[PDB]
């Protein structure tokens, strides 16, 4: 079992998209609260995944990845690979330079 | 501030503990199967006593939350369960007793013994021993010593060890306020909270006993077919006017008649329906036979088998050290993965073996999204009647003449038939008295209005009565031959067979409607008709997150346990039997004559 990956299972609120939570308070079931000895109501969200060879492959741990893609007032951004050509001489041709 | 969501805040939590604690379990079980030593036997202990404490803090963590409250039907199910406390009510000195008995009964009862006495020459295990001693020889007098050689060797000892079980184990129901412990398995089958819909507990005994009336006259004819024909073995040893004896009908305990069918063949001249030595011209291998069982279940519209599967489990046996029983048991361990355990072997049984196991796997994920405590069947009968349906299929002719195993010409006759639903109805129809047999005498037992002299006495006549069997000898009160069988000494609800059939063929004639079959059910096929399997898959991915009650209205409409739709399918076997049975005596009273 790889037991090193851990996940967040409770939180209080919904969590605001596009935000990492770094914290370890602990869900709050009732009203009594726990001073960090585990009990019957502390229930400490944290828990770790368990991977096994033998797991199925529906079930197996995918490594997914997330690109964002938005425009903000910053200009001049950066993209995908532009795609020059062979240049010719002495023929009547378009041309497409750099802007 | 609901008790509603209160529960959901805790079931969600032991969800995912539950199932992170029984896959390690699970995959654990596993090695115990594949290789066994000193050291492996502590290690699979540990992990069994920490899996087995987990469930019994989770109850006492939900008994405080009310269930008076709660709305939501699906919590309902979950928590009533989960709230089992079981053996807590026992005190520390008496819940010992319960792994030390049990233990030592298991270890006494995988001792095989047939050495006979005064003459030791050798003697092996039950399978190798016992199963050979009475499927092949036909000796009479070894026979009945066969018969003392178990049930005077073993269940001797028994009657003191067999009296303190049911004695404390019946107390177990006012632990749990309840009736009687033979009450605590009829709550499967109890329905409530639903107007119209509830299932009395009580109301499974009167409904299994208003089902048997009609059992009794196919029984009546089939008991006088068989002995006629079982008379020609032994001329002048048995008369054809009393009942038969006990040890030849296939199994010791004539649970199944599977091995009458060769004694009892109908024209043996003619070579039988065997494509043994056809699988051999072909060269056919352990790949082979399952790959073809996999293209079955696509015809029919079911997905196929995931790929961590057949590069991930075992199929023949490995290596020539490794002695790990492979009893066919089926296995679900989660997350995508599922095994096959049994030793494969180029027999007829082993291939319907292999089908009919492979259903429960499929079964058991079609209900995988369901939490755990719901994934499960309906009830205790829905997942063996389940893996049993398609069984039938996969014998009908045509269906072997479609995969090319039968040759292509190949009539189909009324003997070519008869011979075939003999063969289902002596391991269907010869089972069923069997199964309500043992379970009316536990159900009594089990509620305690029986005075302890009364055991044997009882026992033996009223089987002279419905079963109608003569004793090979008699036998006195210190024997405890019933408590011998595995479903009864371990524990295990064997009612569930008994619905089995019940339920095989409430789904059979569905699905066959279901497939827009235009002929006899016998004949019925359920390949190549992606309704039907739209309809089975809608049922099965149900699971116990719906009452069983409303499953059978999914199917034939019917909120009753209907009995119907049974004697239908042996029709046919019924009527050459009637006209065949004309003179023959049919009936037996009270018989005395074969052991005056
Ligand atoms: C038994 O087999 C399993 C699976 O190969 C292995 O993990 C385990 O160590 C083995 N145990 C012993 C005692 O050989
Ligand atoms: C019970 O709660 C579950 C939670 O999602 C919901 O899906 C289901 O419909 C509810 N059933 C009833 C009867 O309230
Ligand atoms: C279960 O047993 C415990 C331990 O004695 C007891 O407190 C509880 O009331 C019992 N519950 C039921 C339903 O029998
Ligand atoms: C199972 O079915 C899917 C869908 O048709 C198919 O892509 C896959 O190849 C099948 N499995 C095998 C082993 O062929
Ligand atoms: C089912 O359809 C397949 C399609 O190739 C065919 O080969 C097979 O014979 C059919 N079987 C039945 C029983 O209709
Ligand atoms: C049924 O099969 C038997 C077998 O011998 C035959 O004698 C009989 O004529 C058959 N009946 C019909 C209607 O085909």
């Amino acid at each position: 079992g790889n037991y090193n990956y851990l996940y967040r299972l409770f939180r209080k609120s919904n969590l605001k998209p596009f935000e990492r939570d770094i914290s370890t308070e602990i869900y709050q079931a009732g009203s009594t609260p726990c001073n960090g000895v585990e009990g019957f109501n502390c229930y400490f969200p944290l828990q770790s995944y368990g991977f096994q060879p033998t797991n199925g492959v529906g079930y197996q741990p995918y490594r997914v990845v997330v690109l964002s893609f938005e425009l903000l007032h910053a200009p001049a951004t950066v993209c995908g690979p532009k795609k020059s050509t062979n240049l010719v001489k002495n023929k009547c041709v378009n041309f497409n330079f750099n802007g | 501030s609901t008790i509603e969501e209160q529960a959901k805040t805790f079931l969600d939590k032991f969800n995912h503990e539950a199932e992170d604690l029984f896959y390690q379990s699970s995959l654990a079980s596993w090695n115990y199967n594949t290789n066994i030593t000193e050291e492996n036997v502590q290690n699979m202990n540990n992990a069994g006593d920490k899996w087995s404490a987990f469930l019994k803090e989770q109850s006492t963590l939900a008994q405080m939350y009310p269930l008076q409250e709660i709305q939501n039907l699906t919590v309902k199910l979950q928590l009533q369960a989960l709230q089992q406390n079981g053996s807590s009510v026992l005190s520390e000195d008496k819940s010992k007793r319960l792994n030390t008995i049990l233990n030592t009964m298991s270890t006494i009862y995988s001792t095989g013994k047939v050495c006979n006495p005064d003459n030791p020459q050798e003697c092996l295990l039950l399978e190798p021993g016992l199963n050979e001693i009475m499927a092949n020889s036909l000796d009479y007098n070894e026979r009945l010593w066969a018969w003392e050689s178990w049930r005077s060797e073993v269940g001797k000892q028994l009657r003191p060890l067999y009296e303190e079980y049911v004695v404390l184990k019946n107390e177990m129901a006012r632990a749990n306020h309840y009736e009687d412990y033979g009450d605590y398995w009829r709550g499967d089958y109890e329905v409530n909270g639903v107007d119209g819909y509830d299932y009395s507990r009580g109301q499974l005994i009167e409904d299994v006993e208003h089902t048997f009336e009609e059992i009794k006259p196919l029984y009546e004819h089939l008991h006088a077919y068989v002995r006629a024909k079982l008379m020609n073995a032994y001329p002048s040893y048995i008369s054809p006017i009393g009942c038969l004896p006990a040890h030849l009908l296939g199994d010791m305990w004539g649970r199944f008649w599977t091995n009458l069918y060769s004694l009892t063949v109908p024209f043996g001249q003619k070579p039988n329906i065997d494509v043994t030595d056809a699988m051999v011209d072909q060269a056919w291998d352990a790949q082979r036979i399952f790959k073809e069982a996999e293209k079955f279940f696509v015809s029919v519209g079911l997905p196929n088998m995931t790929q961590g599967f057949w590069e991930n489990s075992m199929l023949t046996d490995p290596g020539n050290v490794q002695k790990a029983v492979c009893h066919p048991t089926a296995w679900d361990l989660g997350k995508g993965d599922f095994r096959i355990l049994m030793c494969t072997k180029v027999t007829m049984d082993d291939f319907l073996t292999a089908h009919h196991e492979m259903g429960h796997i499929q079964y058991d994920m079609a209900y995988a999204a369901q939490p755990f405590l719901l994934r499960n069947g309906a009830n205790e009968g829905f997942h063996e009647a389940v893996g049993e349906i398609m069984s039938l299929s996969a014998a009908t002719p045509k269906h072997l003449k479609s995969i090319g195993l039968l040759s292509p010409d190949f009539q189909e006759d009324n003997e070519t038939e008869i011979n075939f639903l003999l063969k289902q109805a002596l391991t269907i129809v010869g089972t069923l008295p069997f199964t309500y047999m043992l379970e009316k005498w536990r159900w009594m037992v089990f509620k305690g209005e029986i005075p302890k002299d009364q055991w044997m006495k009882k026992w033996w006549e009223m089987k002279r009565e419905i079963v109608g069997v003569v004793e090979p000898v008699p036998h006195d009160e210190t024997y405890c031959d019933p408590a011998s069988l595995f479903h009864v000494s371990n524990d295990y609800s064997f009612i569930r067979y008994y619905t089995r059939t019940l339920y095989q063929f409430q789904f059979q004639e569905a699905l066959c409607q279901a497939a827009k079959h235009e002929g006899p059910l016998h004949k019925c096929d359920i390949s190549n008709s992606t309704e039907a399997g739209q309809k089975l898959f809608n049922m099965l991915r149900l699971g116990k997150s719906e009452p069983w009650t409303l499953a059978l209205e999914n199917v034939v409409g019917a909120k009753n346990m209907n009995v119907r739709p049974l004697l239908n399918y042996f029709e046919p076997l019924f009527t050459w039997l009637k006209d065949q049975n004309k003179n023959s005596f049919v009936g037996w009273s009270t018989d005395w004559s074969p052991y005056a």
